[PDB]
């Protein structure tokens, strides 16, 4: 067998990177000022052991320099330059980066971190440009020039015509015809202030207006610094650097992990809810914002980035492949931000304006997650019965039980007011039972998937539910029933299939007749919700044997009045009657309305 | 070598009901209840419900099931069939009932055999679209969002 | 000036098109396929004129053969193979691509398209082996062994201990210990039904039991044919084939475009709202289904395939670059699928199947979609006064309008019992006025943005708006308002802020007073839907002059009982009464049902 | 060269509102609605709306805007500034009422001028977050979907 070394063509791999590698156009410009970066590290490096090398051109600034009357874009930037063997072998050989090479040749324990690794982001200028100019020059060698039309061979020519630069590498990008709108200022601080915002050197841009220096970066980026030497303030410069908001976070969480996987994140709360902005950073570099599993929904409230150096990287650097580490950052980050809603919730001035915004996110994470679902159980604030003036936790809702108490109460509505006069209270105050009240239609769904809360089953009131009571009650109460069974009888034939069985209930002690869900099944209120979403059961006819109207509703069925005109026309009244009151829409308000203009006919004495 | 075809395996799920073991029982044997949750059924027999070894249509003819074995509100076994599936091709599908009266609600787990290998995620996705969350919406057994 | 050729470091080039561009491990196979699919297709280009390069194997097929017992998973194909000079040019060299080059070879008028065009695809394979073992066999050349560890060099051998083979090429794969998951049968089956399922030639995977050969590609593409000779039931065996949905598509729109940009797309639409759909091929092959805007938000209901050869594919073929001539296939498909909508439109019987699962769908784009709107005006149906048995169109209730009426009338609600037998309809049906009946809470979304049909202006009859009159009636009608003027007064500050203004209404003819919302606001319905969204104004009291009670209301006031006991109970009464028959859900039900108690008890003579 | 700052630039948008140019029109000028809407705002003046020549911060102090001139339910210049911008930056910004009977809306069209060149999406996008959509859903002047 014979041996063959591996070969590349290279007349189709310049086309293959310019053209087939990155998606967008503008990303010409990440790269180039990254390299700008890149060199900017090189001298600044050697700086902290020779500084001769530095005091050639001790300015270390990157100068954007766009030319209207020519058609070229310059770059300038005042690094370490490369010399002319380098300008053949870094900048004229595919894949070949100068930059990875002086990584690996850095000392023990250097505080250098560079982003050049592949060697082939300089080739990415073309797409947008068909020659370049590279100007350069190095301390240890001259001024060079390396033009290259985007072909098959470079020309490198000694620097005789152009201006003498101290150190450092120009760059003069001929952009092409239809391509002459990166040469404008709106498009030029659009790419820095989506790719090189966060850059270590200052960016200068040439704005005519008369030509001034633009800095296109001057807010610095946190993560480089300890959470503890932060103030406020650069907090809220970082936050309306990151996202377009105008208001400051209510509240930040900068965590570092480190071991396997380190990143360092800053996550930011909003004043207002939102209704991805987790941004992906590498070495000082913008990558990507479009990571799924990355957050979930109902957390997606949050904004902030994260910085991080073992992210697959791929050539054109705009995604993450496949891999098993972002689900570990998901994880931290959720860890982070829960114990950071734990802070919030340690001052009750500053909760408070987190809750009234982010309430539905709150509850929406018990209802879509369950490994944190019993954790975030501890933000849920309702209000009740005993807490009419402040919203109350879960927590202080088993501190209130007593000894004989073993069920959460709780009820939905439409609003307040629907919940807090409710007839289904009636029962639960008599014997001391604080319920909860519930205003927002994601509320049931919250509580449908948690279930318990330390111990305690939730109960929806308006559902059939038995109530604790003594032998003594029952021997009474049984008795009693027997007496209006042939009023609940009565009472079933005459509502047809509208209702599934009449029963004397004793939860009822102020209005004599309600109705209930059936259990197992939906509320009252959650009808009502799911049939009003845009995007989009059985009843239980309770009577209480206290008011004087069952009273008088019993006699007439005595009488011989069962199919009675006014027994009948008086039931379905109160039947729909005690559907307003329990929360269900009746249908044909017609019928009702009539119903309701008869009596006052009547009480008009109008015949 | 030989032309044929691949061997089967088996899924396993346990969707949460709300909802009585009674009437989820009742829903995959009634047929005015089934028509409702499924929008497309055909049956052989002219009986109110569903039978021992009784074959039926579903979903324009496509899905083919029929029930083979069943307990009183504790066991129903279905052979399902798939219309795209070869002939010897026969899955057969488990479901349990398990009523938890501290919740009030009703998990259904779900063993599922005799699927074809490259047939997996095709019948367990749309196992949660026509039979989990369509009799959720359809009856109201359990919150959907 | 010197100039220098552009050169490429090998040794890092390999890292780099196998670790950091190909983001999924599986787009291993895709590639293998893809080249085996080439193969095939000029083997098969040389049997149009000379039938003898094909004798030596006839069957056209490619062959995956798992070997768990080695570690090893050999894919074998019958195509044209490779010399022992293309082994080293095309196999050895990287971004050499023999397969373009056959392409730019062939005469004018073929017929036979190749996907081979970049000539990195090869070495994708070894992002899950660690060496390969190409055993290739060309008819002008002998067997020959092209084995290659990923390293820096290649051993090419002249194979004379494998198998003779008569034709084609094969792979043999050394997968690492840690991706062993693609020998298994099920890793197998799901990429090529996810890459490779409408390969033009069979895939054969040999399934242990006994061992047999599993056809992975049965079902063939349909974009290749023309729409006539494709029968119904080809149309449903490619829609679960694309799809995992287990019913016939309802409609199939095959259509082709040509020109400055072609392509083929065949678009399927279910039975039910499946409450990205469309896959991008190229020549055959998968290339993604995250198209950011290929079809809106309100149309991703259907499903279907784009197969198209002008897409500008990336290294990866994984994602498309930034380009122009996306929004040109969507504006066609959009196109496309309206006119297949008005075909629907067409039989009654298809589009009332159409139109009881995709009815939101229509209305949310009108609400959405700004340039068809008008278009999709004529799609909406709804019930009316006049067609209480079946769905009318809009076009027909134009038919229908008399030549006096200019404005098309309709009423909200929850559902169609609500608004069937409403107060407000009385008015219309005096006038004989068609009205229609909105159940659903999008349909008020879709008519806030169309606003007009025809020439005819929307009118919502649950807001303030004025009725055709003629001066006899405003003669009579204005002489009578001013009589009942201490009446509205007197209804006014007894309500309170609860509602704007207490004005005389002849629009009601049975109900004696009802509740009509301010114009340039929100209806009765639409308060009801925004307050009870599980993701998230000003009233007006009418009353009939022609009632009764009205009649009656208007005497206790002019006796002196404007702060009467029983007139401010009774208006309060009237007033949360006519809320219910309006649609408002009106606050504290209990204070409405203690109201209804109190007549109850005096009904039933209880003091 | 000399460092400085950038140019300014103007961008031209029509937010409908289901409104009618008086509550429109008072909306923007009420310190009681103003505060519905923005939920946070400084008012310097101790009057019940807004004066000509009247600065007031909105947003918890970062934006601050000032009446210069105001027609009768047509016309309002506000002077935009943000406090993440320089001193010499002031952007104007122009609200004209379109109000129509015939669609029963308002379009009111706005001219806002004065903008830093890397300060257009950020002004743009938040303008239809905390001016367009807030105010059609507190106040309920247009669907929001
Ligand atoms: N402006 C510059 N100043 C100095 N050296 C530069 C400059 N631009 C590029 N170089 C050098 O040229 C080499 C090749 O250029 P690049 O293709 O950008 O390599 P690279 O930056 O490592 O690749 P990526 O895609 O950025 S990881 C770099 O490694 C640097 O050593
Ligand atoms: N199984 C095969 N049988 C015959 N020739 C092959 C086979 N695989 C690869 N080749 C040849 O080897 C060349 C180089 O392989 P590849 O890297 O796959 O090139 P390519 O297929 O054009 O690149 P892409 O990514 O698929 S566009 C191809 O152009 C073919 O001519
Ligand atoms: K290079
Ligand atoms: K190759
Ligand atoms: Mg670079
Ligand atoms: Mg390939």
């Amino acid at each position: 067998g014979e041996t063959f070394e591996f070969q590349a063509e290279i007349t189709q791999l310049m086309s293959l990177i310019i053209n087939t590698v990155y998606s967008n156009k503008e990303i010409f410009l990440r790269e180039l000022i990254s390299n700008a970066s890149d060199a900017l590290d090189k001298i600044r490096y050697q700086a902290l052991s020779d500084p001769k090398q530095l005091e050639t051109e001790p300015d270390l600034f990157i100068r954007i320099t766009p030319k209207p009357e020519e058609k070229v874009l310059e770059i300038r930037d005042s690094g370490i330059g490369m010399t002319k063997a380098e300008l053949i072998n870094n900048l004229g050989t595919i894949a070949k980066s100068g930059t990875k090479a002086f990584m690996e040749a850095l000392s023990a324990g250097a505080d250098v971190s560079m982003i050049g690794q592949f060697g082939v982001g300089f080739y990415s200028l073309f797409l947008v440009a068909d020659r370049v100019q590279v100007i350069s020059k190095n301390n240890e060698d001259e001024q060079y020039i390396w033009e290259s039309n985007a072909g098959g061979s470079f020309t490198v020519t000694l620097d005789e015509v152009n201006e003498r630069i101290g150190r450092g590498t120009v760059l003069r990008l001929f952009l092409k015809d239809d391509q002459l709108e990166y040469l404008e200022e709106k498009r030029i601080k659009e790419v820095i202030k989506r790719h090189s915002e966060f850059v270590a050197y200052p960016i200068q841009l040439l704005v005519t207006k008369v030509q001034e220096l633009e800095e296109l970066n001057k807010t610095k980026p946190l993560w480089t610094r300890n959470p503890s030497d932060i103030t406020q303030e650069e907090y809220n410069a970082f936050y309306k650097s990151i996202s377009n908001d105008w208001e400051d976070p209510l509240y930040v969480k900068h965590f570092s992990v480190e071991g396997q996987l380190e990143f360092r994140a800053i996550l930011f709360i909003p004043k207002r809810a939102p209704f991805n902005n987790i941004k992906l950073y590498v070495r000082r570099v913008f990558i990507t914002d479009e990571a799924e599993d990355l957050i979930p929904e109902w957390l997606s409230f949050v904004k902030g980035v994260v910085d991080s150096e073992d992210l697959p990287l791929n050539l054109s650097r705009e995604m993450l492949q496949q891999n098993k580490i972002m689900k570990v950052i998901r994880k931290n980050i959720v860890k982070k931000l829960i114990e950071a809603f734990n802070e919030i919730a340690e001052d009750s001035e500053q909760f408070d304006k987190f809750y009234s915004a982010f309430a539905k996110n709150i509850k929406l994470g018990v209802h879509e997650d369950t490994q944190n679902r019993a954790a975030l159980a501890k933000l849920l604030r309702y209000n009740s019965t005993k807490s009419v003036d402040e919203l109350t936790s879960l927590t202080d809702y088993v501190t209130r039980m007593p000894e004989h108490q073993k069920n959460i109460y709780y009820i939905t509505g439409e609003s307040l007011k629907a919940v807090e006069k409710s007839p289904f209270l009636d029962a639960l105050k008599a014997k001391n039972f604080e319920v909860l009240f519930l205003t927002d239609p994601i509320d049931e769904y919250a509580f449908t998937q948690l279930k318990e809360f330390e111990g305690k089953t939730l109960v929806d009131i308006t559902k059939d539910f038995e109530l604790e009571e003594t032998d003594e009650e029952k021997a009474e109460r049984e008795k009693e029933i027997k007496e209006y069974e042939p009023l609940t009888k009565a009472l079933k034939d005459i509502l047809g299939d509208q209702v599934e069985k009449v029963v004397v209930s004793y939860k009822l002690l102020d209005a004599p007749a309600a109705i209930r869900t059936g259990q197992f099944g939906w509320s009252a209120n959650m009808e009502r919700i799911m049939k009003a979403q845009a995007l989009r059961s059985k009843k239980t006819f309770e009577i209480s044997p206290k008011s004087p109207i069952i009273k008088e509703l019993k006699k007439r069925v005595d009488e011989g009045g069962a199919q009675d005109k006014t027994v009948k026309d008086l039931t379905n009244l109160l039947f729909e009657t005690a559907l307003l009151t329990s929360g269900f829409s009746l249908e044909e308000p017609t019928s009702f309305a009539s119903r309701i203009n008869r009596l006052i006919s009547l009480g008009l004495n109008i015949d | 070598p030989q032309n044929g075809s691949g061997n089967s395996t088996s899924i396993y799920l346990e969707p949460t009901f709300n909802v009585p073991s009674s009437e989820l029982y009742e829903t995959f044997l009634d047929k005015q209840r089934i028509l409702a949750w499924t929008r497309s059924a055909q049956f052989f027999n002219s009986g109110p419900k569903l039978e021992t070894k009784e074959k039926f249509e579903l979903f324009g003819g496509n899905v083919i099931s029929e029930l083979v074995s069943c307990e009183k509100d504790k066991k129903l076994v279905f052979h399902w069939k798939l219309k795209d599936w070869s002939a010897p091709f026969n899955s057969t599908i488990e479901m349990t009932f398990h009523e938890s009266q501290e919740f009030h609600e009703t998990k259904l787990q779900v063993k599922w055999t005799g699927i074809p290998v490259g047939e997996e995620d095709r019948v367990r996705a749309n196992f949660e679209e026509y039979y989990v969350r369509s009799i959720k919406l359809t009856f109201g057994f359990g919150a959907v969002l």
